[PDB]
This record gives C-alpha cells, structure tokens and sequence, in this order.
C-alpha cells in the first residue's frame, strides 16, 4: 500500500487567438505564411511515450 | 497545464532550446508543462527535463 | 515576538513615453507595429504567486 | 521597484535570457527588481534568480 495512485487534472486550451499587436520572442523560427492573419486550429500534445 | 502547442514548429523549438525558447510566436503559442510529475521528454536525441 | 512583519514599499510607472530617438538593445523581439509610433498603455506586474 | 513591463513580450524575453535582456525596447520598457526580498519567478519552467 505504499504504491499509491495520485490523480492530477491536466488542462490545455486549443484554438486561442492572440491580441492584434502580435509579437515574437524567438528569432529562429520563421513560418512560410502571413504572420498577421495567423491563428491555430489544433493543439499538439505529447503522450506518455 | 499540460504540454501543448499550436504547430510542431514550436514543439521542435522547445526541444532544441528549453531556456531561450519562445512561449508566444506571432499567432502561435506553446505552454510549458508545469506539473508535480516532471516528465522527461525525448525527441530523437534531443531531450529536455 | 521575534516573528515580525517588516513591510517595504514598491513602486512602478504605468504608461510612460520614451523620447523620439528610439532604439532597442535586443535581437529576438519583433513586434508587428510601426516602432516609432508605439507607447505603452498598461503595465504588467508579477503577483506573489 | 517591482517587475513592471510594458508588454508581455518583454516579460517573456526577460524570463528567457537574464544577463542580456532588453531594459528599454522601442517604446516598451521592463524594470528589474532590486527588492530586499528575492523571489524566484516560476514561469513554466524558466525561473530567474
């Protein structure tokens, strides 16, 4: 009984939208599309594997 | 909050650099997983903690 | 009696304005705006938590 | 003075780099804390002390 099970609740939002002054703080990534009309459709997560 | 992103361009950024990476791109966004169970993430040979 | 409550004072400006020869000592910040015509309107403060 | 900032971008770049963050951007500004107490700023997994 020392091997118990903790149960955390994980949450994450999808499809959000930034305010219209859009910034960036990585000067390495560059997408090949328009930055101003950019908004996500999905959310990539990671598994346990 | 679980590890989420918007596109894989920020996930592959987050595995490369884990200190200087962006949390917010132009319209794209990525949320670092803060949790009690600090999960170890491998992606090929890049690994973060 | 020893567990005392020292109270300090904090202060910060909100919505200041830089002079007209503007500049930046950074590289990885790009804001989608005309840089010579932007000023703040809010101030962001980190909480206790 | 407390950790004031005129955007979210200066916060999220001050969390990333510490010795080379931008004090004065084009029209925005961030203010380092010289408080007697020293708080760690748990942002995702990017602390600063």
């Amino acid at each position: 009984p020392l091997n118990r099970r903790m149960q955390y609740s994980y949450y994450f939002p999808v499809g959000l939208f930034m305010p219209n002054p859009k910034y960036t703080t990585s000067a390495a990534i560059k997408m090949l599309d328009n930055p101003t009309q950019q908004l996500p459709v999905e959310a990539w997560i990671v598994n346990k594997n | 909050p679980a590890l989420s992103a918007s596109s894989r361009a920020l996930i592959d950024e987050f595995m490369s650099v884990k200190q200087t990476h962006a949390p917010i791109h132009y319209g794209h966004y990525i949320i670092e997983e803060v949790a009690p169970v600090r999960r170890i993430l491998k992606f090929g040979n890049k690994v973060v903690f």
